[PDB]
DNA sequence: GTCCTATCGATCTTCGGAAGAGATTCAGAG
DNA sequence: CTCTGAATCTCTTCCCGCGCGCCGTAGGAC
């Protein structure tokens, strides 16, 4: 009653979070930094951490 | 008991002490020390009870 | 009177150090606590910290360790990091402000298909800015003639 | 694309080890 | 005022063979 059980779906989802926790560190900073004009979305992320 | 334990006065002080354990080398602020202690437990990026 | 004190950077990420600063000071409207953040170059002696002109108030000292890649300042301690010195300032705008190949010698090629290989100069093509080092093609030593900046010294 | 310099130089390293002993700090008092 | 107690800190230790399987520097500047 006081142990449970994670699966797949959860382990992968907090292993994508951090991920998406790593991509926002960086693009609020490019946001920040950024002209917010000439930017597209494509720019303000890349796939790699992820 | 605790209270005769306390060296601590009050809620400056205990912000004080918080931020000196927390971080050995780090200085106390009025202003810091409340972004500490809020990212502790009740800032969404560092708490979350599922 | 704006001291200036010298913070600790990313090796390589100095120039965004200084950039993420200026921005920062800025953004956050502290223009009356900052001069400029010196990082001295030549055709960067020293890969690594940065010099800000600043004054020391907890606002700031929190300032420049929230631009990235900026642990903190050098110091006696953390509690307070301290300026350089009278003079010290003085030499770093000083200076801010202010090899021949021997016959026999080995060299290697800077640029060029033969750039990185293992050369020996054969004569002297001095008066031209030039060089001519023998190579190792065709299994001879052959003439091979290249330009001055071609030197690995 | 290849070839170079460098390390969270704006974090948070994992809390689900016992233990066994020295070492290093702190009491009640001579 | 600092002497012998404890009290809290760090450092060190944990059977042995075999046999696979996989995985193994990174970002940005010219």
């Amino acid at each position: 009653g006081n142990r449970r059980i994670r699966s797949v779906g959860e382990m992968a989802e907090n292993q994508f979070r951090v991920g998406l926790v790593r991509v926002e560190r960086a693009v609020k900073e490019r946001l920040s930094l950024g002209d917010l004009d000439t930017l597209m979305p494509q720019d303000m992320i890349n796939a790699k951490p992820i | 008991e605790t209270l005769r334990v306390d060296p601590t006065n009050d809620r400056l002080s205990a912000l004080v002490e918080i931020y000196r354990m927390m971080r050995p080398g780090e200085p106390p602020t009025r202003e810091a020390a409340e972004s500490l202690f809020e990212n502790l437990f009740f800032s969404e990026d560092r708490y979350d009870l599922s | 009177k704006k001291r200036w004190y010298v913070v600790q950077a990313f090796s390589g990420f100095e120039g965004r150090v200084a950039t993420s600063l200026r921005e920062h000071i800025k953004l956050h409207n502290m223009e009356d606590l900052f001069g400029e953040v010196m990082v001295p170059t030549e055709e960067k002696f020293f890969p690594g910290y940065v010099l800000v002109q600043m004054v020391m108030n907890d606002a700031s000292w929190h300032l420049v360790r929230s631009v990235p890649r900026v642990m903190g300042f050098i110091g006696g301690t953390s509690d307070r990091p301290a300026p350089i010195s009278d003079k010290e300032v003085d030499a770093i705008m000083n200076r801010l402000q202010q090899t021949l190949f021997e016959p026999g010698e080995m060299v290697r090629v800077n640029d060029g298909p033969f750039a990185d290989f293992n050369g020996v100069v054969e004569e002297v093509d001095y008066e031209k800015s030039r060089l001519k080092v023998s190579v190792s093609i065709f299994g001879r030593a052959t003439p091979v003639e290249l330009d001055f900046s071609q030197v690995e010294k």
